[PDB]
């Protein structure tokens, strides 16, 4: 995931 | 092979046909790719009787086939009949995406972390599009597809044009679009001569919308649209009026009542200050002062994601746009036949 790659750990979730 | 109404014969390779949410080209279904063994998205097209449906179908295909980027939807396959004569429909197969920013903005309050990461991906993809010398021209929430892990992809290049100096026609405003809420002010003021900056304006509108879950400039027509814009930005300065070359448009602006700028922090009191500073640079009335995609990515608001060592650009920029207006549909159906050839046995 591009996000992991950037070192971001924040679990970004979607509700819909 | 059974979606509300007609033949959705995506052959033997694709089965388990479910019905999905509308795009712009027609009926869209989800399906199982018995070859790659994964669920995909499939769009049925039938534009051969209409010059403009053909133009858009050809543009979308010529461009998407030549783009390859993590934040840009790709074309996995194209299903069409054996001979130019039997070809009436066209099925475009792409990666299945869970939802889009339009749906998400209707149901979820986006944390600043979500906003930051969505905006970064939109710009990373845009950087590639613009590096190819292409203008998307119709960025909006429904054109921003997302998976369950927040990976974002820009789609629908039917209205995109190569920024070809040697030619650019009038009539873009008159095109049918589902919404004009994301169109830059120059599109309503000058008849052409639009630059890459119209895409940065659209992104600014999308960022604003992520900050409050409401469109920032929801006009009910061109005149109303410009009024919403001027109601927040304020009347253009004499300096800004210089970017409007059209006589009637310039006279129209000088006939409008003076309006003060509404501070961004008044419209968005709970937003991150850096996001607002960036929003301000993207929603700049004068196209030439508007921030560029590369400067946008370098903005402090996106510091945790900026990484020019991992932000691909097109190796080869398109230098010429295609004469598709002076071309009868028969020659378009034709070209569409050639471009989809690479997927036939």
């Amino acid at each position: 995931r591009l996000q992991e790659r950037r070192g971001s750990n924040v679990a970004l979730m979607l509700d819909c | 092979e059974m979606v509300r109404g007609q033949v959705f014969d995506v052959g033997p390779r694709y089965t388990n046909l479910s019905y999905i949410g509308e795009g712009a080209y027609g009926m869209v279904c989800s399906a199982y790719d018995n070859l790659n063994k994964v669920r995909v998205a499939i769009k049925k097209i039938s534009p051969f009787e209409h010059q403009t449906y053909c133009q858009r179908t050809l543009r979308e295909i010529k461009i998407l086939l030549r783009f390859r980027h993590e934040n840009i939807i790709g074309i996995n396959d194209i299903i069409r009949a054996p001979t130019i004569e039997q070809m009436k429909d066209v099925y475009i197969v792409q990666d299945l995406m869970e939802t889009d920013l339009y749906k998400l903005l209707k149901c979820q309050h986006l944390s600043n972390d979500h906003i930051c990461y969505f905006l970064y991906q939109i710009l990373r993809g845009l950087k590639y599009i613009h590096s190819a010398n292409v203008l998307h021209r119709d960025l909006k929430p429904s054109n921003l597809l997302l998976n369950t892990t927040c990976d974002l992809k820009i789609c629908d290049f039917g209205l995109a044009r190569v920024a070809d100096p040697d030619h650019d026609h009038t009539g873009f405003l008159t095109e049918y679009v589902a919404t004009r809420w994301y169109r830059a002010p120059e599109i309503m003021l000058n008849s052409k001569g639009y630059t890459k900056s119209i895409d940065i304006w659209s992104v600014g509108c999308i960022l604003a919308e992520m900050l409050s879950n409401r469109p920032i400039f929801p006009g009910k027509h061109y005149l109303d649209q410009l009024n919403h814009i001027l109601g927040i930005l304020g009347s253009p300065s004499q300096e800004d009026l210089n970017c409007i070359i059209n006589l009637k448009a310039r006279n129209y602006l000088l006939s409008l009542p003076h309006k003060n700028k509404v501070p961004w922090n008044r419209l968005f009191p709970n937003a991150d200050s850096k996001a607002l500073d960036l929003l301000d640079k993207m929603l700049t009335f004068n196209p030439h002062k508007r921030i560029e995609v590369e400067q946008a990515l370098a903005h402090p608001y996106l510091e945790q994601y900026y990484d020019p060592s991992d932000e691909p650009i097109a190796e080869a920029p398109f230098k010429f746009d295609m004469e598709l207006d002076d071309l009868p549909k028969e020659k378009l159906k034709e070209l569409i036949f050639e471009e989809t050839a690479r997927f036939q046995p």
